[PDB]
């Protein structure tokens, strides 16, 4: 027990240095996004370089300390976070040959482009071009050359990178006691405590499965209607058994289901409710949906804002020579500091973004107590689970007519919830299969089962085993379609959207449950309830001091990922797709192409 | 009539640190508790042993006023019977203490941007605090085995540290002024009354 004591006492400086450090890095980073301009960004840089560098040496001489002698685990798990530092383990060329490799693939996805096979003088990006071609054009042909090209003019660039830079991030990897860079991304994933509460990297592979295989059979129902209606728009393409098209999913990559909406309403005669007519005529500005917002989470328990979030957060667009990044964050900068940037505008999707992005500051302050490297969420996948409930339950037909924004005599219809319901579907359902291959593919690429000559007839053949979607062309062994996606070009990990849908559903049931309340769970408000916030709150107060499985349990009662809440949330429409589904095919099979 | 120099004390321009607290006596001064009043922004305000409206008819030898600066969200640690980093290396005060404190922002008068440097407070000590007294020592604390030879390194540390007082921070990290008053009934006559 002298080994504790000194990590205590080397501890406490770290801390006292690290909040100093890290708050004025946030400062400069913060004050970059709002006032663009080259001193900002050359002040930015030089805080962000100091911090690293003490970071660094921080970890190195961190080091010195063994595990094995720690006894009290709160202590063990600071020592953990700060000796794994395994990213700066290789030789100075090797890390600069890194570092030029994602720094070129970066670029060159960025900058690609394609241009018309008919308009060779018309050539088109990514971001302000082709997606909007995916997400609106309905022409077979103009989405086949937009996807065939896109293909061509990346994976022919990016498959030699790619290459080269496997096998420098095994080498990595294999020098922090892992055999490949998969288990790696596996291990936030990682408990330790008491008996049954402990979870390794191995077990995830197996829940992952578990919940897919759960999951299936509603992803074959919608896959089935959504193949039989689209039909009337290309009545010469669809096989009424096979697979469908890569290139018409209203997506590039087929990521998201959500703009077949118009081609695939249940009732197309009657609208969605949209109160955003209504707040314009009500005469509501960016400060009424904050204090709303406030009000809502003030209601169930949970504290106030505090006196600077009000006064140094830009709530809305400055409107003159001042030019800032537009996109919706919530900022923890230290210390008691907590703001929101946002351009806000008098309209549904604000009025939800605004109830998403104070979830997170919720959380943020709730564990403001904790240590310094305790104050994040629990497993990668919690932060954004905590801000998607908070929308669910704002965007109720009940919790809008308790506001003001419908009338007092106003009755929900069957069909509206029916069209609510398809269209969520579209959205969360449609996107687990994707999640799956991809990471399946990655960690099977990484651990070394798929050899570089069997690099893609695997990908189009879990293709059209699991997702069940058919490439319009074939496919050599020169192109490199996972390439071709900002993720997988960029390092990011695509476990987390998985793991935060199952978990939300699993959240919102258990509050709701806490709130008595009768009826469908998609109509569920957790307004007014003492009791659901006591429970969130008492999982939102420790953040890493303890593994993921108290917190879990903390509100659910369960120790591992369930899948009945999402299934529960989608019922009215599984019995209403199995009525439509009454005299068609509901599987496919992987033997259509339609290039043979 | 004679008055008594609470406005040295209360409304002095700089205050000491945290270790290096200063300490005045109050003589044969006539001393009235109302001028404390009428300054609105007291957070805190409570008394031990004795009542805030009967202190105008007690009388004493001697008053001593203890001031410094703290973090706001330490001001719980001054008092009696309490753990924690302050009242363990800074200022303790004993389980029979007989006079009572006062705190108050001061994020106008001693935060600045780029920092405020100037106050420190001990974070490393051996032993406990044995109340009522100060230590001003730059000694390396030493934590392992090897001996420290007067510079700073592997497990030697300087056990003084500053605080970053800027105007953006929360509730809880604003500089707090705080005052002490200890009241004492000595053989002598008393001499202090209302
Ligand atoms: C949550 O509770 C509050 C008060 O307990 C409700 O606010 C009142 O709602 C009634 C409707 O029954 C109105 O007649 C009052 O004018 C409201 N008072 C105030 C001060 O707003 C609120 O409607 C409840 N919210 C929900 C979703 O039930
Ligand atoms: C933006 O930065 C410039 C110089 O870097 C400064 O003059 C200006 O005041 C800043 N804007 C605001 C709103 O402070
Ligand atoms: C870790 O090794 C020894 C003690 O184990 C120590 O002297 C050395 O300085 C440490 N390494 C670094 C890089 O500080
Ligand atoms: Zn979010």
């Amino acid at each position: 027990s002298i080994i504790e004591e000194q990590a205590k006492t080397f501890l406490d400086k770290f801390n006292q240095e690290a909040e100093d450090l890290s708050y004025q890095s946030a400062l400069a980073s913060w004050n970059y996004n709002t006032n663009i301009t080259e001193e900002n960004a050359q002040k930015m840089n030089e805080a962000a370089a100091k911090w690293s560098a003490f970071y660094e040496e921080q970890s190195k001489l961190a080091k010195n300390y063994s595990l094995q002698e720690v006894q009290n685990l709160t202590i063990k798990r600071q020592l953990q976070a700060l000796q794994q530092s395994g990213s700066s383990a290789l030789s100075a060329d090797k890390n600069k040959q890194l570092n030029t490799i994602l720094n070129t693939m970066s670029t060159i996805y960025s900058t690609g482009k394609v241009c018309n096979p008919k308009n060779p003088q018309e050539c088109l990006l990514l971001e302000p071009g082709l997606d909007d071609i995916m997400a609106t054009s309905t022409d077979y042909n103009e989405r086949l050359w937009a996807w065939e090209g896109w293909r061509a003019e990346v994976g022919k660039q990016l498959r030699p990178l790619y290459e080269e830079y496997v096998v420098l991030k095994n080498e990595m990897a294999r020098a922090n006691n892992y055999e490949d860079y998969g288990d790696y991304w596996r291990g936030d994933y990682e408990a330790e405590g008491a008996d049954g509460y402990n979870y390794n990297g191995n077990q995830l592979i197996e829940d992952v499965e578990r919940t897919f295989k759960e999951i299936k059979p509603l992803y074959e129902q919608l896959h089935a209607y959504v193949r039989t209606k689209l039909m009337n728009t290309y009545p010469s393409y669809i096989s009424p058994t096979g697979c469908l098209p890569a290139h018409l999913l209203g997506d590039m990559w087929g990521r998201f289901w959500t703009n077949l909406y118009p081609l695939t309403v249940p009732f197309g005669q009657k609208p969605n409710i949209d109160v955003t007519d209504a707040m314009v005529n009500q005469g509501w500005n960016a400060e009424r949906i904050f204090k709303e917002a406030e009000k809502f989470f003030v209601s169930v328990g949970l504290p106030y804002m505090t006196q600077g979030f009000w006064e140094n957060s830009m709530l809305t667009d400055p409107g003159d020579d001042r030019k800032v990044v537009c996109h919706p964050t919530a900022w923890d900068l230290g210390k008691g500091d907590f703001r929101i940037k946002m351009c806000t505008k008098v309209t549904m999707d604000n009025f939800l973004t605004a109830h998403h992005e104070m979830g997170h500051i919720q959380y943020d302050m709730a564990y403001a107590t904790q240590p310094f490297l305790l104050r994040n969420g629990a497993n990668e996948g919690f932060h954004e689970a905590v801000g998607e409930i908070m929308s669910l339950s704002a965007a109720t037909p009940e919790h809008l007519k308790s506001i003001g924004l419908l009338p007092s005599d106003f009755q929900e219809d069957n069909e509206t919830e029916i069209n609510f319901l398809l269209k969520q579907a579209l959205t969360i359902v449609g996107t687990l299969p994707f999640t799956y291959m991809l990471e399946k593919w990655r960690w099977m690429v990484f651990k070394g089962d798929i050899p570089k000559e069997q690099w893609m007839e695997k990908w189009w053949e879990m293709k059209r085993e699991i997702v069940g979607v058919v490439e319009p062309l074939p496919h050599d062994e020169t192109y490199c379609d996972p390439a071709a996606l900002f993720h997988v070009s960029n390092d990011y990990s695509f476990i987390r959207y998985y793991t935060r849908t199952i978990y939300q559903f699993q959240f919102q049931e258990a509050l709701c449950q806490a709130a008595k309340h009768d009826g469908p769970l998609h109509k569920c408000d957790i307004s007014n309830s003492t009791e659901a916030g006591q429970k969130l709150l008492n999982m939102l107060r420790l953040g890493k001091s303890e593994p993921w499985t108290l917190a879990l349990e903390n509100v659910v009662g369960a120790r591992n990922m369930d899948v009945r809440p999402l299934l529960n949330y989608f019922e009215p429409l599984s019995v209403w797709l199995k009525e439509q589904n009454k005299n068609s095919f509901v599987g496919w099979n992987t033997d259509w192409s339609p290039y043979a | 009539t004679n008055l008594c120099p609470f406005d040295e004390v209360f409304n002095a321009t700089r205050f000491a640190s945290v270790y290096a607290w200063n300490r005045k006596r109050i003589s044969n001064c006539v001393a009235d508790y109302s001028v404390l009043y009428n300054f609105a922004p007291f957070f805190t305000f409570k008394c031990y042993g004795v009542s805030p409206t009967k202190l105008n008819d007690l009388c004493f030898t001697n008053v001593y006023a203890d001031s410094f600066v703290i973090r706001g969200n330490e001001v719980r640690q001054i008092a009696p019977g309490q753990t924690g980093n302050i009242a363990d290396y800074n200022y303790k005060l004993p389980d029979d203490f007989t006079g009572c404190v006062i705190a108050w922002n001061s994020n106008k008068l001693d935060s600045k941007v780029s920092g405020n440097y100037n106050y420190l407070y001990r974070l490393f000590r051996k032993s406990n605090l044995k109340p009522f007294e100060r230590d001003i020592s730059t000694e390396i604390y030493q934590a392992g085995n090897k001996p420290c030879n007067g510079v700073a390194g592997f497990n030697c540390y300087f056990p003084l540290r500053s605080y970053g007082f800027r105007p953006t921070y929360g509730v809880g990290h604003q500089p707090y002024r705080v005052v002490v008053l200890s009241f004492e009934l000595l053989h002598a006559p008393a001499t202090v009354c209302g």
